[PDB]
């Protein structure tokens, strides 16, 4: 299925993911379309941050729904 | 509590709207609804957490043993894996309860999981997340995320499955999601950039003092400002 | 209408029935189509194995929904 991941700033990014993929396979996949290492990125939904080790299926989160995106330079 | 077919989903399309729902469920290992259950679900906890319950993969190839459920819409065929979210708040008015906010009987209607269990119809829920949103109303919590609580001001009332804020509409619920992660960072410590037009989400330490807008390509405007006054950079004497 | 059967070869065969149908009849319809017996096929719904003396309607199982066939 497709989501999409924008940050606050307006751009936005299209994947291709499962269900059963998992939040760190999301951080992955944006790496490979933006360059944007994943121990900067901090993915969230509804307000609610994205754990690593969960699933996208685990937030119920459904196809053409929208993952925020917010960076961690530290 | 506990379950039956009255089952409400949220179809995103062709429906738009929350519609009667179709209880399924598919092997957790191979993905596939090849998985035969001895027992049926009795209870909400039993189908949205994870390997709740167990059966088994009628594959030849696959010994999976994990009930994975999922809900689609049931107002229209629905592919093999068009899912919709579940919206457990939301069931039929068996009691016959007036609304809270109309004092009118209305069907189906969401219960709120306060004290009282009090009862409100979905088009006065959809005017009071628009209102509460509106009015930057909405509670953020570092465990459940960005939700409103009971309508009568109950405590420990706040909505999970954040999925039944798609009753705000559309244009109304990306709104949702977009102040949810706005005060996500500032829970986090963060801070949003003054700077308009941006609105960027940026986090940096505690301790400094100076905000660099700065990602990448797009992701900052490179405006410089301070954490206390958001206007720009400065030494010292933070006052206007 | 139209339901449809999923095999393990991950061919979806599509028959056309109607809510009375019981699920022999069903099973015939499977045959017409990849000849597999009916003594040899189990049909997998929502978690149930099928038994031959119901129908569809007895199932809930509505138009263009999806079976799945598993061999004995
Ligand atoms: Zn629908
Ligand atoms: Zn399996
Ligand atoms: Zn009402
Ligand atoms: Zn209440
Ligand atoms: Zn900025
Ligand atoms: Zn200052």
């Amino acid at each position: 299925m497709q989501i999409f991941v924008k940050t606050l700033t307006g751009k936005t990014i299209t994947l291709e993911v499962e269900p059963s993929d998992t939040i760190e396979n999301v951080k992955a996949k944006i790496q490979d379309k933006e360059g944007i290492p994943p121990d900067q990125q901090r993915l969230i939904f509804a307000g609610k941050q994205l754990e690593d080790g969960r699933t996208l299926s685990d937030y119920n989160i459904q196809k053409e729904s929208t993952l925020h995106l917010v960076l961690r330079l530290r | 509590g506990p379950l039956g077919s009255s089952f409400f989903v949220y179809c995103k399309g062709p429906c738009h709207k929350v519609q009667p729902g179709k209880l399924r469920v598919q092997c957790g290992t191979c993905r596939q609804a090849t998985l035969t259950l001895a027992q049926g679900p009795s209870c909400w906890d039993d189908v949205l957490i994870p390997n709740r319950m167990s059966g088994e993969c009628q594959s030849p190839d696959c010994p999976g043993t994990r009930a994975e459920f999922f809900f689609k819409c049931g107002a229209h065929p629905t592919s093999d894996k068009d899912t919709s979210v579940a919206l457990n708040l939301i069931t039929n008015n068996s009691r016959s309860i007036p609304c809270i906010a109309c004092t009118d009987v209305r069907n189906p209607v969401l219960v709120f999981q306060c004290n009282h269990r009090h009862v409100i119809c979905l088009d006065c829920f959809h005017l009071y997340c628009v209102t509460r949103l509106n009015d930057r109303q909405f509670v953020h919590d570092a465990q459940l995320g960005y939700s409103l609580p009971c309508v009568a001001g109950c405590p420990n009332s706040l909505i999970k499955e954040l999925h039944h804020f798609r009753i705000l509409g559309e244009e109304q619920y990306n709104r949702y999601q977009q102040y949810g992660a706005e005060e996500c960072v500032l829970q986090m410590g963060g801070v949003l950039c003054p700077r308009p037009g941006c609105g960027a989400g940026l986090l940096p330490e505690q301790g400094q003092r100076k905000v660099t807008c700065e990602g990448g390509n797009g992701l900052g405007c490179g405006f410089v400002f301070c954490r206390d006054c958001k206007e720009a950079y400065h030494e010292g004497e933070c006052d206007s």
